[PDB]
RNA sequence: GCCCUUCGGGGCAUUUGGUCAAUUUGAAACGAUACAGAGAAGAUUAGCAUGGCCCCUGCACUAAGGAUGACACGCUACUCAAAGAGACGCUA
């Protein structure tokens, strides 16, 4: 039998966090909002969704600045360039787009994806946009040449999140087969595999000061450490299909589940701290409660969620609560939990 | 190297190598062919 | 990016200079187009550019110089070496399997994996142990010239297989001019055409009726040409039978 | 036989070397394991075993893949890191 | 020499492992060595062709009780009559009513 | 030869028309195992192994395809196979601890087991292991499977299984052990309260 | 070498010692004339389906090959190979022992070339 | 069928006329195993 | 050949070329001819896709066509049982 530890200090005690409450909702998409990107200096953010425009919101005021269209398919990526003044969108119509923010105009083409694409990942210190699709493939493109300088194969499914970081393993490809692929960039090959989830993998995150990242799967969070692909934690109770993930600056996992559900997380002990499930926009069915996309500004003190209510919802911290309002209900557990 | 039968130590060579002039004329010589994929990296364990 | 070619290809100068092409023509066993490595041999002025004919890959599969295509080891050909040493061939050999291994398992045959020398020595072993109412004696009119001067041929029975017709040639060409010399080894038969009659007669006079050729014992005799057709298996046994009566 | 000395005692069954192991002492040629008189010529995998002693089935997952990949093949890469048993200070940093 | 038998104080025979190769062939790498017999692979073999008879004989009763025409025929092939059948054993405990309305002629 | 070609062609072509359909693969590989081309069948067979890696029932038909052709080492590097692709597929478990108790070989049998006891499974594994030592005499080792069973399986049904076991094949302090080591371990890990 | 006429068929299969002799007279009685007005059909002959012509080729190519393993190796080893002469086979049994009585040492060792072997070498 | 009674008949008149369904695009699937993906090996020797 | 010279001697210039010219036996493609005859559960039909060891035309390998270009329409045991009676009989 493999030995376990006892010292009791395996379950880290969880940090206080303050709950969420809901703060805004901005209609005007008439599709299911998919796409979200909050631009470096944190003054606008950016929703795609499946009216395939891309509006352009004020972060503060929640008030549209403007509209982009452009794409003939649902957008599901979106990246504002922290070193170029240009924006990056994908679509359901095999499109990789990137726009000029100083022309509001579409310069460059990315092509080469054989169906509609899913995610877009900015390399954080490269010059590199990183797309996955339904075909299986991660392609790896440069910015200035519209090059696929890596075609990423290996999975089984459709290619369902990414992330790029700035050391090995430098790409991360989640996949509906069930599997996560990590991808050394300069040769364009697998340094690992972790068939850990039985369904598809849909969510991604990295954590912005450890060297660790978070899969998720309907019903099933798990939390791994890099460059080993070393199984960290299980995050569990989110009985749904969960689409996105949201990791903080003071550690929260946000979990938006495609049922319409919520879970807020400490992110070193795995404590779920807020359970919560989201309404729908009036005019709505109960089959079209569902957060779509999420994502944090740069503060991270607002989560912007897009919801198949064809929704934006803005989500604060609440400032009237302590911990002794809001007591964490953790206790150190004696229990062999069947892995 | 001794090859061929024979052992005896074949005295060593300084062998230039230089890159054929080629016509520029010259259309791509050889068709493409359509080869299947080969099969896949080993797969890992399944960890459920 | 350098070839492997034996030093019998490579020029008698130990300085060689070479060209390089990359691309230059599909290799002779699996069609796929590789880096061509020429040459000029020591047939100066006039000849054949030599180049290496097959690529690298192939070259490790089969153990062989790229120019020559032979074992780099006995200095044989590939087919025979494999023939005569019982192996492998270690790849396809149909149209599209080939170029599916060498897409599959180019970077495990550079490395050595997918040493014969025992073999050769069971092959030598195995050639050691190789296992490959009589007529009376023949009588003076055996080999009296005819009185017919037309009568020309010399009639041999007795040949084995193992005999070849070069041996009857020039061991029939000391005594004149052979017209022609038609052996048949299915019937172990044999027919001499001279152009003069004196050559036939010498045959006749220090053969008489009796010769031995690479110790296969033949019986000679006069004979006007007759073909020879599809003939029964009883009747070859027994002049095969007679010739070896030849020496009683 | 023990060992103050050996001679005069030839090994005539395989079982007179122990487990094996021919011996120096006696000047006759010794097969501790029979004639090798054909090759080896079996196509199976070498057998390793592990720190604790057991059987190493980790060279089934790792076969066809090089020593740089990351392959997880037993329960133990099931378990937390925190958990699993040899782990005191993690270090998770950029 | 990797079992060793010691006659104890007791004067009884106790057979110690210095490993751990004996119980289970685990740490013994001699376990590719074993040869079953003659007896034991026949048994196999045959109790893996008894399964396969099996599957057969299920596959032929299936057969010939899904060929017999016993009561109303509404399909045209066989392929429609296994869908029919589907279609009923799915569809009976809701479209029950809506068959005794087709029954009788009258009332829905 | 003819038909041969022909048979192979279509499946072939089967094959590429629609390689994710199993009955494609297993028709010819049970077709080409009817001619003895036994290299060929397998090469069929890792095909389909490369195109459905984690199908249970496509190493199940081909162990058993491999089984009943008398190909025994073959048949047990590819239940080796299958139980480290799929550790957590108890089928595969149990039809390489039967195949390799059919074909006599106990210490096999328990080694394999050792390793399914390693993976940690369920308490049906654990108790078909006991049932195993159980046959073949040999109940002290069983009591170690039953003291790993309730490391492993730390309920109070299991301790109970071993406080039956210990009452037929073994003294009643062994029983009175158990069953204070029960109620001693469940008095510290769910606390005083929550005993059974 | 050898010429099988099968008669009747009006077809003849010319088998040369030489490879070479065998492409020129390919190439040169191609489409001749042998005794009258007729087009000779000289083509690369295919293999002769009689087992003893498939035994006769199998062994000249198993001649050939040890023509040539017995240019590689020395005269002294290969006699020892065969061991057809008597005393060959008594220097081997002798030779093959390097002190320690009833070896008779493998052909890999005994039967090696290098410089670091243990024999006479080369 | 009628192509193999005819050559049936046509083989026993004697000669032996060779039939032949090599077209263009085809591929050989009698002369090696195609697409040959020989067995893993494992810790049971299998070469008997 | 020429140049230099302390007539002893020395200097300048330095290895081309994957090509037999030679069409039967180192590999072109049809058409005519005969034959079959354009998909969607009655008949007649506009289409757009999907999959790749099927292609053709095209600059288009980020058009549009080739009958919606053709092709697919097949074949079908195996992760595989449990009952409660009765019973030629087995058997405790
Ligand atoms: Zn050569």
């Amino acid at each position: 039998l493999v030995r376990r530890s006892e010292s009791l200090l395996a379950q880290p005690r969880p940090d206080w966090h303050p709950p969420w409450k809901l703060m805004r909702v901005i209609s005007g998409h008439l599709g299911w909002v998919r796409a979200l990107a909050v631009e470096p200096n944190n003054q606008w953010f950016a929703s795609g969704a499946g009216d395939r425009t891309i509006k352009i919101w004020d972060l503060a005021s929640g008030q549209l600045r403007l509209t982009l269209t452009g794409h003939i398919s649902t957008v599901r990526g979106l990246a504002v360039s922290p070193r170029h003044p240009y924006m990056f969108s994908c679509g359901e119509d095999k499109m990789v787009k990137c726009w000029d923010l100083e022309t509001n105009k579409v310069i460059r083409h990315y092509h080469g994806h054989l169906s509609g694409v899913y995610t877009l990942k900015l390399h954080p210190t490269l010059d590199v946009l990183v797309t996955g699709g339904r075909d299986g493939v991660a392609r790896v493109w440069d910015m200035r040449t519209r090059s696929n300088v890596h075609v990423l194969s290996g999975h089984t499914g459709t290619v369902a999140d990414l992330v790029c970081q700035e050391a090995d393993p430098q790409v991360i490809t989640g996949s509906l087969d069930s599997t996560v692929r990590m991808w050394d960039l300069a040769a364009g090959k697998t340094m690992g595999v972790l068939t850990h989830h039985k369904k598809g993998v849909r969510a991604l995150v990295t954590h912005p000061t450890e060297f660790t990242f978070a899969t998720a799967s309907t019903g099933s969070i798990k939390q791994w450490k890099c460059p080993e692909g070393a199984f960290m934690q299980n995050f569990e109770g989110h009985n749904a299909i969960i689409n996105t993930l949201a990791v903080n600056d003071q550690n929260v996992l946000f979990s938006g589940g495609d049922n319409g559900s919520m879970s807020f997380w400490d992110w070193k002990s795995g404590y779920r701290f807020q359970s919560l499930d989201t309404t729908a926009q009036p005019g709505s069915l109960d089959a079209e409660l569902g957060i779509m996309s999420s994502t944090f500004d740069m503060s991270g003190a607002r989560l912007i969620t897009g919801e198949a209510d064809k929704t934006i919802k803005i989500w604060k911290e609440d400032t009237t609560a302590t911990p002794e309002t809001h007591p964490i209900e953790w206790k150190p557990s004696l229990v062999r939990r069947k892995y | 190297s001794a090859q061929m039968g024979n052992n005896t130590k074949k005295q060593e060579r300084i062998i230039k190598i230089v890159e054929r002039q080629r016509d520029p004329m010259e259309p791509p010589k050889f068709k493409h062919k359509k080869i299947p994929r080969g099969p896949p990296s080993p797969p890992p364990p399944v960890m459920h | 990016d350098f070839p492997s070619v034996c030093e019998n290809c490579l020029p008698e100068n130990p300085y060689v200079k070479m060209l390089k092409e990359d691309y230059g023509a599909e290799c002779k066993l699996c069609t796929r187009p590789f880096t061509v490595f020429s040459w000029a041999g020591d047939g100066r002025a006039h000849g054949r550019k030599k180049r290496t004919n097959i690529c690298l890959t192939c070259a490790r599969l089969k153990n062989a110089c790229q120019c020559c295509i032979m074992d780099l080891q006995f200095g044989l050909p590939i087919v025979i070496r494999d023939k005569a040493l019982e192996l492998i061939a270690p790849g396809p050999q149909s149209e599209i399997n080939r170029e599916y291994f060498a897409q599959n398992n180019e970077r495990a045959i550079e490395e050595g994996r997918a040493k014969t020398d025992e073999k050769a020595r069971e092959l030598l072993r195995r050639l050691a142990n190789s296992k490959p109412a009589a007529l009376p004696p023949p009588g003076p009119k055996d080999w009296l010239p005819p009185a017919d001067k037309s009568i020309m041929s010399l009639f041999i029975t007795g040949i084995e297989d193992d005999l070849p017709e070069w041996k009857i040639r020039d061991f029939f060409k000391q005594y004149g001019k052979i017209k022609s010399l038609v052996v048949s080894h299915m019937t172990h038969c044999a027919f001499v055409n001279y152009e003069t009659r004196e050559g036939a007669e010498k045959a006749a006079t220090e053969l008489k009726g009796r010769a031995v050729i690479a110790g296969c014992p033949l019986r000679i005799r006069w004979s006007i040409p007759r073909p020879i057709g599809t003939m029964n298996k009883e009747e070859r046994a027994e002049m095969l039978r007679d010739g070896r009566s030849a020496f009683p | 036989p023990p060992y103050p000395n050996r001679a005069g005692w030839r090994p005539r069954a395989p079982e007179d070397f122990g487990d094996g192991g021919a011996f120096p002492e006696i000047p006759v040629a010794q097969y501790p394991w029979g004639k090798n008189d054909s090759s080896s010529k079996s196509n199976a995998l070498v057998v390793q075993v592990d720190s604790e002693g057991k059987v190493d089935y980790t060279a089934i997952a790792r076969q066809g893949h090089s020593s740089d990949r990351i392959i997880h093949a037993s329960f133990k890469d099931l378990i937390p890191l925190r958990q699993r048993a040899e782990a005191g200070q993690i270090d998770l940093s950029r | 020499g990797t079992l060793d038998i010691i006659e104890t104080e007791d004067g009884e025979m106790i057979a110690v492992d210095k490993d751990g190769t004996f119980f289970s062939t685990a740490n013994a790498t001699d376990f590719a060595q074993h040869k079953p017999d003659k007896a034991a692979v026949d048994r196999l073999v045959a109790d893996l062709r008894k399964a396969e008879e099996a599957s057969l004989k299920r596959r032929r009763e299936k057969l010939a009780k899904s060929g017999e025409e016993h009561g109303d025929v509404t399909y045209i092939n066989e392929k429609n009559k296994q869908f029919n059948a589907k279609l009923a054993r799915f569809y009976n405990k809701y479209t029950a009513e809506i068959r005794d309305s087709f029954e009788r002629g009258t009332m829905v | 030869k003819e038909y041969q070609g022909r048979k192979r062609r279509e499946f072939e072509d089967y094959i590429r028309r629609n390689r994710l359909r199993l009955q494609n693969w297993f028709q010819y590989a049970q077709w080409e195992l009817e001619q003895k081309e036994f290299a060929r069948a397998r090469s069929i067979f890792e095909r389909a192994l490369d195109v459905h890696p984690n199908n249970t029932q496509l190493w199940i038909r081909y162990i058993e395809a491999e089984l009943k052709n008398r190909n025994i080492n073959h048949a047990r590097n590819l239940l080796d196979r299958a139980v480290t692709r799929l550790p957590r597929v108890s089928k595969l478990w149990y039809k390489y601890v039967y195949v390799m108790e059919m074909l006599g070989d106990i210490p096999g049998t328990r080694q394999v087991f050792d390793r399914w006891m390693k993976w940690e499974p369920d308490e049906d594994a654990w108790n078909a292991y006991i049932k195993l030592e159980k046959r073949y005499g040999e109940y002290e080792r069983a009591r170690q499977i039953f003291a790993a069973y309730t490391q492993v399986h730390p309920e109070p049904r299991t301790w109970l299984k071993w406080a039956k076991f210990e009452e037929e094949f073994g003294t009643a302090d062994m029983v009175r052990d158990v069953f204070q080591s029960a109620i001693q371990y469940i008095a510290e890990t769910l606390g005083d309260d929550a005993v059974d | 070498e050898r010429i099988r006429v099968l008669n009747n068929r009006g077809v003849a299969f010319i088998t040369y010692t030489n490879e070479a002799n065998a492409q020129f007279a390919k190439e040169a009685m191609a489409h001749q004339s042998l005794d009258h007005n007729e087009i000779l059909n000289v083509r690369w002959a295919t293999a002769d389906p009689n087992p003893l012509a498939q035994k006769r080729e199998q062994r000249r190519i198993e001649e050939q090959a040890a023509e040539a393993i017995r240019r590689a190796l020395p005269a002294e080893f290969v006699a020892e190979i065969e061991g057809k002469d008597p005393e060959a086979r008594k220097r081997r049994k002798l030779e093959s022992s390097y002190g320690l009585e009833g070896y008779e040492a493998p052909d890999a060792v005994h039967f090696a070339r290098g410089p670091n072997a243990v024999n006479p070498r080369g | 069928l009628a192509a193999l009674q005819k050559r049936r008949e046509l083989k026993t008149a004697g000669i032996n006329i060779k039939i032949t369904t090599r077209k263009k695009g085809q591929m050989d699937y009698n002369a090696d195993i195609p697409f040959e993906k020989k067995p893993a090996p494992g810790f049971y020797d299998t070469t008997e």
